[PDB]
């Protein structure tokens, strides 16, 4: 399945790795 | 930038341990793996795609024959260009 | 041990700091820190004794056999009487035990001293063979179908490598049946259409020619040697409880992902070189796409650690690898024996990277996988060896990111990468 | 056959080096993100950063009403902070 | 560097046996001793 | 700058026209290039 | 002249720039 949480969290991780925390 | 990431996770907690989402981390693995198979795989997808001539037909159209004795003058000359250049049928191909 | 260790020194600085997840990774301060009360002719000579020792087992074996089997016969002259005799004369079941001598066996052993240029090593290479007959038979097998592509040659690899090398220890005295009776159905009938009275012919694999027995009698001899050293030493719905006895059973647990990888990476490595030195490029880089894939998915089924699952992918994996090689491949290309010795030596590397597979599925994950597979050891070639792994480009990038995706963590990806990064380093 | 004179630089060291250029010029770049990952973690993990907000819109405050030798002293202060990381520990230590 | 040898291969071990709580306490360990260099003079000193 | 390539005047120099009745042998043949070849004025232009 | 440890820490020392001690 899916949710608006699990995209958002997951845009939040590809931009987690070349930004800081 | 910091900031912002501690007033987010202030406003939306985790618990004291819990797996990370199974759906997160398929998400997130799978873009990145395809994004490093891509740049690994798509350059040879290209190399190997522009190198594909593909076979087609260049038929000489105008064929010309000649027969000059030494330098004096063409005994015959001929050229013979849309009615009598005519390609092989398949079964002449197998008598050949 | 270990965890009670850890959580013993969790609870003693927990009871210490008394004095909702960002909040425990970032705590941390110099208490837990302080100090917790600190707690060249040689070279044959090698050859022949590293054979002797891949077949020791077998060769003590015999010896304990042939020493029994002496005084056997030498009794049998007569009549032959009770099956105690033979045992307690010179505790009935041990591996390798000691008795008395006999004079004839003891006088004949340093014989084969006498000999010592190459007749060692002769004796030695056809006493591994003996002692690997169930391995000789799978590799004719094998050899024999990369040459000779087609069906009647292709029934039967894929009857290897789903069947036989998935039951038990002992493959069943029914496969053993099945593939000489099978090779002696499968020469009559290439004999019988060798013949001059009768006119696809290559697919189905009857065609006609001057070697239209290839392999085909080595294969038939191996098989029979097999049975007949399986013979005369050892014993010689349905599909479900052979599913069902594979699972669940008592075996020993062994580890081969490094092999399996290793294989695939010398696949790959097959692939580019031949698609450099030839249509079919067009299909090695779909086979080359694929190659990431399914390295892809048995690094997540290693992970995850299901045998099940490992030997729905292996099925599935062995079936589409023969059907496209043979099938697919020689129709957009040219045949694969009449060219392209690159696909016939990639197919015997997918045969290594498939034994390696059923032999692991045979024998079940262990526990203990996770940590590298070359820092086991802080020896002066490990660390040569993990620079070199590192050196590789998208390696560590997809070790890295793999190992986290199908791994149960609370970590978000950054974190995992300043872990992973720390112990690169510190090892 | 007919084939368009794209032919260009073919295989065999011509191409590939290209090919070999790109992927490995992007497996040095992409590894930028996974291999000195660890050496910058004393300046992006903080807890708690609300200290170094609050000097960092003083500087700008300051700068901003023309007033300028507190500019000075306030940027020695911060450059202190980000000059002595166990300071950045003190002074980023997560409110009681 | 033996101690944080044993630290990163406690980590290790202990996501291994799906027990988690440890994991987030011993990251947090090893973070703050990446994150002040004298504690990691302090915890890489040569043992006496 | 360089997709640039401007406007320059290819006039043909030569042309040649020819009547050939099945393949027997041009009945008619003719090449006329320097004189015979003029461009036209700007009145001519736009005439048509 | 050379050694068998001479080629092996110049090895030692040409792993040594690209990674740490």
């Amino acid at each position: 399945c899916c949710e608006s949480s699990d995209c958002l969290e997951i845009c939040m991780e590809c931009c987690g790795i070349c930004f800081p925390s | 930038i910091i900031k912002c990431s501690r007033e987010t996770e202030k406003k939306y907690p985790q618990p004291k341990g819990q797996k990370k989402k199974k759906i997160v981390k398929y998400g997130m693995g799978g873009l990145i793996i395809l994004f490093l198979i891509a740049i690994i795989w798509f350059p040879l997808l290209f190399m190997s795609l522009i190198r594909s001539v593909v076979g087609v037909v260049n038929q000489p159209i105008d064929v010309t024959v000649t027969l000059k004795l030494g330098g004096y003058e063409p005994l015959f000359t001929m050229s013979a260009q849309q009615p009598s250049i005519v390609p092989f049928t398949p079964q002449a191909y197998e008598e050949l | 041990r270990q965890m009670k260790r850890i959580r013993a020194k969790q609870e003693k600085y927990r009871q210490s700091q008394a004095s909702d997840h960002a909040t425990v990774i970032h705590s941390g301060d110099y208490f837990l820190f302080e100090s917790d009360s600190e707690e060249g002719q040689a070279t044959v000579d090698g050859l022949t004794r590293w054979l002797r020792a891949f077949t020791k087992h077998h060769r003590t074996m015999s010896d304990v056999l042939c020493a029994e089997r002496y005084l056997l016969t030498q009794e049998l002259l007569r009549v032959g009487e009770v099956r105690r005799g033979v045992l307690d004369q010179l505790a009935s079941e041990l591996l390798l035990d000691r008795r008395l001598h006999i004079p004839e066996l003891e006088e004949a052993e340093r014989f084969e001293a006498q000999q010592g240029r190459t007749l060692r090593l002769l004796r030695a290479g056809y006493q591994c063979v003996a002692a690997h007959s169930e391995l000789l038979c799978y590799f004719i097998i094998i050899l024999n179908h990369m040459v000779t592509a087609s069906a009647a040659s292709l029934v039967l690899p894929v009857l290897v490598f789903l069947w036989a090398m998935l039951t038990i220890p002992r493959p069943s005295k029914r496969f053993w049946m099945t593939a000489i009776v099978f090779t002696e159905v499968m020469v009559v009938t290439k004999y019988l259409f060798q013949f001059g009275f009768f006119p696809p012919p290559r697919i189905l694999g009857l065609e006609k020619t001057d070697s239209y027995i290839k392999y085909d009698l080595v294969q038939l001899m191996a098989l029979f040697f097999h049975r007949s050293q399986l013979l005369c030493y050892g014993l010689w719905p349905l599909q479900r409880f052979f599913h069902d006895i594979l699972h669940t059973k008592y075996r020993a647990a062994t580890d081969v992902y490094a092999l399996m990888f290793l294989a695939d990476i010398v696949d790959i490595i097959i692939i580019i070189f031949g698609f450099w030195a030839f249509q079919v490029p067009q299909a090695f880089l779909f086979m080359l796409l694929v190659q990431f894939g399914t390295m892809v998915i048995d690094r997540a089924l290693y992970l995850r650690k299901t045998v099940l699952g490992k030997l729905a992918f292996q099925v599935v994996l062995v079936v589409a690898i023969h059907i496209w090689m043979f099938f697919i491949l020689p129709a957009v290309t040219e045949r694969m024996f009449s060219q392209n010795a690159v696909a016939q030596l990639w197919y015997f590397v997918k045969c290594i990277y498939f034994a390696l597979s059923a032999y692991q599925i045979r024998c079940g994950y262990p526990t203990r996988i996770l940590g590298n597979f070359l820092t086991k050891k802080y020896n002066h070639l490990n660390l040569f060896l993990f620079q070199g792994f590192r050196l590789v480009p998208f390696l560590v990038e997809l070790r890295a990111v793999m190992d986290w995706v199908w791994t149960d963590t609370t970590l978000s990806l950054s974190n995992w990468m300043c872990v992973e990064d720390i112990y690169a380093n510190i090892f | 056959k007919v084939s368009p004179p794209s032919l260009g630089f073919l295989a065999g060291y011509g191409i590939v080096g290209l090919y070999v250029s790109i992927v490995l010029v992007v497996g040095k770049f992409v590894r930028g993100f996974f291999s000195e990952i660890s050496h910058s973690i004393m300046f992006e993990e903080l807890p708690c950063v609300d200290r170094i907000l609050k000097l960092c819109q003083d500087i700008f405050l300051v700068r901003e009403t023309r007033e300028l030798e507190l500019e000075e002293e306030l940027y020695a202060k911060l450059i202190f902070l980000y000059r002595s990381p166990e300071t950045m520990i003190k002074w980023t230590r997560e409110r009681e």
